[PDB]
DNA sequence: TCCTCATGCATATGCATGAGGA
DNA sequence: TCCTCATGCATATGCATGAGG
């Protein structure tokens, strides 16, 4: 069970991370409203991008 | 000697040493499980070799991979 | 002994492919010599680059 | 090499992917089932390339009927369960 | 090893899970 | 009731192999 992002949605979703790396539950919902993804698809994406920022390499 | 440089070097040398032995990333994950009890996935090994893991998780895996290398590099030595 | 292609080497090999898609064994040796690579790695790279060009979707 | 043959390959590739995912099979599950179904096993790599048409037209056309039989058999086992 | 052609091992990684702490 | 954290399934693909011309 996986949901995949087109590509340009990811660029906008990345732009939102660079703007706010830790959004509130409300911001994530509006980010999803602006894009099209489910609200929980976005919650986890911000989790992993935070994880990836906390690594030795990326 | 910084300890972060110790992990970098060890991760780099582990890759070259794994490849010289002819082991895939997945074979290491499985060999460790049978030898040390908890198996790991090809994904986890790949991230270790590329330093795509936390400094805390890199430190937890190093000694495990360190023991496995000793056993694998001495397969031929009687 | 695995062989991986440097990012900028891949651009150079692509640049030569767009100019000549089927080099001779001699040209392969000169490309490999100029790039300091095994001739078979260049030999095989041009094979795969021809194959992928004959895909419905490269 | 007609364009309707290329559109038949595009359409079926989409239909195979959605139906594989609806039935709950991984790409690797398909590769294994065909070995038992046709004797000749296939790899996760080949299934992936097929679903995306990362193959020659000639290669696509030879695999489509094989993958088609597997899907047809699977679509009738799921309506019986 | 020189080509095409069909195919795949091995690997990198996008998306996810779940245990555990605010 | 969202986070952090360790971890991996599933998929895409770079480099390769081997059968055959
Ligand atoms: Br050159």
């Amino acid at each position: 069970k996986r949901t995949s992002i087109e590509t340009n949605v990811r660029f906008a979703l990345e732009k939102s991370f660079l703007a706010n790396q830790k959004p509130t539950s409300e911001e994530i919902l509006l980010i999803a409203e602006q894009l099209h993804m489910e609200k929980e698809v976005i919650r986890v994406w911000f989790c992993n991008r935070r994880q990836k920022e906390k690594r030795i390499n990326p | 000697p910084s300890d972060l440089e110790e992990l970098e070097q060890f991760a780099r040398t582990f890759k070259q040493r794994r490849i010289k032995l002819g082991f895939t990333q997945g074979d290491v994950g499985l060999a460790m499980g049978k030898l040390y009890g908890n198996d790991f996935s090809q994904t986890t090994i790949s991230r270790f070799e590329a330093l795509n893991l936390s400094f805390k998780n890199m430190c937890k895996l190093k000694p495990l991979l360190e023991k496995w290398l000793n056993d694998a590099e001495t397969m031929s030595v009687d």
